[PDB]
DNA sequence: GGTTGGTGTGGTGG
DNA sequence: TCCGTGGTAGGGCAGGTTGGGGTGA
């Protein structure tokens, strides 16, 4: 459970797949 | 997965190949949980209509893989099972009510780029999470469409849809135990699981912690990606407790 | 090479 | 207020790896 959640080759380097930001602007 | 998308390497480090052994076969997708335990759809594993009922040696799982097919080569992990666990209200005649499995690996995974554990959700994030219109992620190497496979993992992102929806959508009887999510034929966007994506999570990240959480095991639907048709994902925060209580009970 | 090696076209594609 | 007594299925009326609580219908 700690580590969890974080991709190392997204969350660990601050890089953004191309459609995460979907998923986040979907949500209202 | 039906109108999906090639997944970015790493992108969905949890994601799992359950395989038979003999004849070696893909069977299902499954998901990351631990270092120990895999997290699949029951009727990936026991499903009487088809006399299918698989024990802990008649299956693999491949984790940190990216081609279907192809041995990567020091990137995946081939891991034999130690347990399985299967939920005791599983119902495989009405509508795979509970259709969850727990999987126990004979021996720790290493993480990596390519392998690495998803969370799964409390109160709070689910809470916060679980409403009709926001999109989740599904992945897998299931069929592109209904009657070939891909060269690679699939992703496709899609939104929870409403109960009343979901329940007028099927003839099946619905559980609070199961949610579905989809577009609709007047949202011009499409998209689908379909057969071989069970087990595969359907995932959400939170905008509270950036990590991203799994609420939903891929269990069933009617066709793929048809107009006014949903997926149907196991409601995995309803069922988190028994997922402690087995960790726990037998780490 | 690649998401990963090299008496390098298979062991797993090209 | 209902959401166990068989059901997916044993033995038993409580709980287990399971009858909790959730966009709950
Ligand atoms: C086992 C999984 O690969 C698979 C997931 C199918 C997902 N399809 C879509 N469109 N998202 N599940 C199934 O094939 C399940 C298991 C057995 C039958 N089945 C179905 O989806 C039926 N078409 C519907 C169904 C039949 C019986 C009970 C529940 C659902
Ligand atoms: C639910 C079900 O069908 N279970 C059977 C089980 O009784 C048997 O011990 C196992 C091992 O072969 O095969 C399966
Ligand atoms: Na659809
Ligand atoms: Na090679
Ligand atoms: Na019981």
């Amino acid at each position: 459970e700690a580590d969890c959640g974080l991709r190392p080759l997204f969350e660990k380097k601050s890089l953004e797949d191309k459609t995460e930001r979907e998923l986040l602007e979907s949500y209202i | 997965i039906v109108e999906g998308s090639d997944a970015e390497i790493g992108m969905s480090p949890w994601q799992v190949m359950l395989f038979r052994k003999s004849p070696q076969e893909l069977l299902c997708g499954a998901s990351l949980i631990s270092d120990r335990w895999v997290l699949t759809a029951a009727h990936c594993l026991l499903y009487p209509p088809w006399d299918k009922n698989f024990t802990e040696n008649d299956l693999l799982v491949r984790i940190g893989k990216h081609s279907r097919t192809r041995y990567e080569r020091n990137i995946e992990k081939i891991s034999m099972l130690e347990k399985i666990y299967i939920h005791p209200r599983y119902n495989w005649r009405e509508n795979l009510d509970r259709d969850i499995a727990l999987m126990k690996l004979k021996k720790p995974v290493a993480f990596s780029d390519y392998i690495h554990p998803v969370c799964l959700p409390d109160r709070e994030t689910a809470a916060s999470l679980l409403q009709a219109g926001y999109k989740g992620r599904v992945t897998g190497w299931g069929n592109l469409k209904e009657t070939g496979q891909p060269s690679v993992l699939q992703v496709v992102n899609l939104p929870i849809v409403e109960r009343p929806v979901c329940k007028d959508s099927t003839r099946i009887r619905i559980t609070d135990n199961m949610f579905c999510a989809g577009y609709k034929p007047d949202e011009g966007k499409r998209g689908d699981a379909c057969e071989g994506d069970s087990g595969g999570p359907f995932v959400m990240k939170s905008p509270f912690n950036n990590r991203w959480y799994q609420m939903g095991i891929v269990s069933w639907g009617e066709g793929c990606d048809r107009d006014g048709k949903y997926g149907f994902y196991t409601h995995v925060f309803r069922l988190k407790k028994w997922i402690q209580k087995v960790i726990d009970q037998f780490g």
